[PDB]
RNA sequence: GUUACGGCGGUCCAUAGCGGCAGGGAAACGCCCGGUCCCAUCCCGAACCCGGAAGCUAAGCCUGCCAGCGCCGAUGAUACUACCCAUCCGGGUGGAAAAGUAGGACACCGCCGAACAC
RNA sequence: UUGCCUCCUAAAAUGUAACGGAGGCGCCCAAAGGUUCCCUCAACCUGGACGGCAAUCAGGUGUUGAGUGUAAGUGCACAA
RNA sequence: UUUCUUGCCGGAGGUAGAGCUACUGGAUGGCCGAUGGGCCCCACAGGGUUACUGACGUCAGCCAAACUCCGAAUGCCGGU
């Protein structure tokens, strides 16, 4: 008859991320001309989407789930670098050069910064 | 009186560029802050005259 | 005897200045208010005194977003 | 259909909207009569001045 | 006398004597009650007078509810004063009574004595009133 | 227990609104709505004398068979609007019911019996909420206080219900409170 | 294309919530293992961050089912009301609540990505 | 009593009188300003050396009843 | 003809009314029982009882210019 008494850490973490993602979104919005680059970061993987918030539509996406990234031999930062390059290539094919980076409610640094820097290096303007 | 009017002058050219107020009991020392100086055309240290 | 009252301040002429469907120029004041009874929406700015004003020309549109009442500017079609 | 509208009462003491609705119907004197089409616009004018006019239906 | 312990606003506009009572129009505690048929300000002194009249008639073995509390202040200026110089000081406490409002309720075993007691109270009130029962 | 429907003639209203309703009442008819699980509101007029007589005989929750354009419909008196001053019925809400349907109804609790001589019986609930069959609704429930002494508190759970009748009001509701009769001293303090 | 799937959005933002009962782990989401490295604690690798994959669906998350508490809610009637009749009260035409009732409801819609099918 | 600010009167745009009903101001802050990032009160329940209704600690319930330098009102938990 | 009038369409509102377990205050009667108070065991401790007192909670009936979960009719702004 086990009944948990409080909130598990995963519950607290999930809703706190959502909270501070919403906080960031008060100022960061995407358009067809300048899409929002949204990042989701798990322990295992990292995902990015280009979103136009006027339509609520995703223009391009990339993730560490792809076999091309799973083959990378480095650490999680190395996979983040690959995802950064893939999203820049797919966005430039979609006709986009300027984006606004949405850190998704995570601290800017580590894997997030490595993806953003790889995207900048491959010529996304942000 | 308690909050007297003070004039901030540029440390470089000494033009009296700004006027503001401070509590002289909370800040007995002469106020020193960086402000844009028109004559110099750049931010410079300014000090209470 | 005498009253301790007899005091009041000037009327501040607050309120909605441009109602639904009115065409406005950019910069035009839409509402005068004390707090955010109305929130800025699309192409509406909020002044330091919480005045709402147009950031682009168009028609004034009132709407609700997450319960907050909002003022919006919708672009008018060019002739 | 048509409505014959005859002014029965004076405009003295009548409010602005009443006086102007009579002008809009084309009535300017007691016992004058106008012929108007029975549409929504005409009904609204009559409703404003119903105490000042007599309405008869034609056709 | 019934007086409120405190009021947020001690000088108030007169209560408006318009409209039929929308609330408190039925007997809810006793078996008999007094229903108002007219608008009045009923003062705490009238309520006291009426309640004591009911008590004296039944002597004992009954319960009287007062459905109305005089929490509305009416002011008065000092005597022989000219108009102006501020609003007067509070002097009377009244209940804003509307037709249909049940003012008093009584429970008593004997109908004849109950009705007589309520009649004694009605003669103390500034208004016209009738006796009403819980029944339809 | 089984109640027979009382017949009332009803006609569909030609016009609705306060003007039409006031005229109907002036001509001695009461406006009513009939609405149902079938979700099909009908606007009716009833004769004021006949409807009032039914309510006098069988109480507020009378079961009626309405005759609407020759079609008989079973209905229950759901609610009554009674003018606070004139005591006339302004309007009636009638609920369509089929036989054997459970209906939640509020019934009148009557008090019967000689309390012990130094006692006053105070009734705190005029009414209790009940589930019953459309035709089994008791027009009045009686509680006996014939013997109870001061301090006793008849609650809703202690009242006899016929077969089929279920209690929806929670059992803790006081229906009757029996108290020792107030002295003249207590009358003088009460309400001072 | 179909899924007890993962994200990002939307709704004049609860008909979507709170709660109860049962169930789910393919890839994902998660707890989880561990501080050598960027980084971190007004103390604490709890959190934030980084490096991992031994364990587990017990929680979060997700799916099905309950109207218990919240929430939405008519029709009709009334209150109120604009204008007009009306020597005192009232009435007519038009508009029309709040509360309550019947009842609704354990959300719905868009884009992208998984995994599997073709 | 005389200028300024807030509320009610004021009749659901604005404005609206009286020696009508209530209060406040003639400042304060070098951060209590700018920006970036993070966080969520009050109250209540339970446990704990001094320690009590209430100090600091721990768990739970809690969507806003706390807090916004300073009157009041309009706002602000997305936080202001 | 930009004015006005009438029909229709787009708007903001907090009055009338109403409601309050939706807030801030006022407030009637039940029920329940912290809290003091009396008394019996008698130690001042732990407890058992009383024509006292009644928080908090709950059931039902209510009230407000400066109460509002609600909320018209008119009026007002614009378009046609
Ligand atoms: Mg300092
Ligand atoms: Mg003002
Ligand atoms: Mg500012
Ligand atoms: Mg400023
Ligand atoms: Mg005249
Ligand atoms: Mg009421
Ligand atoms: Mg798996
Ligand atoms: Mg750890
Ligand atoms: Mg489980
Ligand atoms: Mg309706
Ligand atoms: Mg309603
Ligand atoms: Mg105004
Ligand atoms: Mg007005
Ligand atoms: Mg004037
Ligand atoms: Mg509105
Ligand atoms: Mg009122
Ligand atoms: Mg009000
Ligand atoms: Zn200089």
């Amino acid at each position: 008859a086990h009944k948990p008494v409080g909130q598990n850490i995963s519950e607290v973490r999930r809703n706190a991320r959502l909270r501070r993602h919403a906080r960031l979104r008060k100022k960061v919005a995407g358009t067809a001309e300048v899409p929002r680059l949204v990042v989701n970061r798990s322990a295992r993987h990292i995902h990015v989407q280009l979103v136009n918030d006027l339509n609520g539509t995703t223009l391009a996406a990339a993730s560490s789930i792809e076999a091309d990234v799973r083959a990378i031999d480095g650490d999680k930062k190395a996979h983040s670098v690959r995802v950064g390059q893939l999203i820049a290539e797919r966005a430039k094919a979609a006709g986009v050069e300027t984006v606004v980076f949405d850190r998704g409610g995570y601290t800017y640094g580590g894997r997030i910064a490595a993806l953003a820097d790889a995207a900048r290096e491959a010529g996304l303007k942000f | 009186d308690v909050r007297p009017k003070i004039t901030l002058a540029c440390e470089v050219c000494k033009h009296r560029n700004y006027i503001t107020k401070k509590n002289r009991r909370n800040d007995p020392d002469r106020l020193e802050i960086k402000k844009f100086c028109p004559n110099c055309g750049t931010h410079q240290p300014h000090k209470e005259s | 005897s005498s009253s301790r009252n007899g005091r009041d301040s000037a009327a501040q002429r607050l309120g909605v200045k441009r109602f639904g469907g009115q065409v406005v120029k950019a910069g035009e004041i839409l509402v005068r208010q004390r707090g955010t009874h109305f929130h800025p929406g699309v192409n509406v700015g909020r002044g330091g005194d919480d005045t709402l004003f147009a950031l682009a020309p168009g028609a004034v549109e009132f709407g609700a977003k997450r319960g907050r009442k909002t003022v919006n500017i919708v672009p008018v079609a060019r002739p | 259909a048509e409505l014959k509208i005859t002014q029965v009462r004076s405009t003295i003491g009548a409010r602005w909207k009443q006086r102007e609705s009579l002008r809009t119907l084309g009535l300017k004197k007691i016992r004058q009569s106008v012929v108007r089409e029975d549409n929504a616009q005409t009904r609204g004018l009559i409703n404003t001045v119903h105490h000042l006019v007599e309405v008869e239906e034609v056709g | 006398m019934l007086i409120p312990r405190k009021v947020k606003h001690r000088k108030q506009h007169h209560p408006e004597q318009r409209g039929i009572a929308s609330g408190g129009t039925s007997v809810s505690f006793g078996d008999y009650g007094i229903q108002a048929l007219e608008h009045a300000y009923i003062t705490n002194r009238q309520i006291e007078s009426a309640r004591i009249a009911i008590n004296r008639h039944i002597k004992r073995g009954g319960k009287v509810w007062i459905n109305i509390f005089p929490d509305r202040p009416l002011t008065k200026k000092p005597a022989e004063t000219r108009m102006g110089s501020g609003k007067g000081s509070p002097e009377w406490w009244v209940a804003n009574v509307k037709p249909g409002r049940v003012l008093f309720e009584l429970s008593y075993p004997d109908e004849k004595t109950a009705r007589d007691a309520l009649t004694r109270a009605i003669h103390k009130l500034p208004i016209k009133a009738r006796i009403v029962t819980r029944e339809e | 227990t089984a109640n027979i429907p009382n017949k009332l003639t009803a006609n569909v209203r030609t016009r609705t609104g306060k003007g039409a309703s006031r005229q109907a009442r002036r001509d001695g008819k009461v406006p009513a709505v009939l609405y149902g699980h079938g979700t099909d509101p009908q606007h009716l007029e009833l004769n004021a004398r006949d409807f009032a007589a039914v309510l006098r005989s069988h109480g507020t929750n009378a079961i009626l068979t309405l005759d609407i354009e020759g079609t008989e419909q079973l209905a229950l008196t759901k609610a009554l609007d009674v003018h606070p001053i004139r005591r006339n019925i302004q309007h009636a809400d009638l609920l369509v019911v089929q036989r054997g349907e459970k209906v939640t109804v509020e019934v009148t609790v009557l008090v019967e019996g000689d309390a012990t001589p130094g006692t006053l019986v105070t009734q705190d609930a005029n009414t209790i909420e009940i589930e019953a069959e459309a035709l089994s609704i008791p027009e009045q429930l009686t509680v006996s206080v014939e013997g109870v002494e001061a301090g006793t508190q008849i609650t809703a759970g202690q009242i006899s219900l016929p077969e089929g009748v279920n209690l929806i009001s929670d059992p803790e509701l006081l229906v009757v409170n029996v108290v020792e009769a107030p002295s003249a001293e207590a009358l003088e303090e009460e309400g001072a």
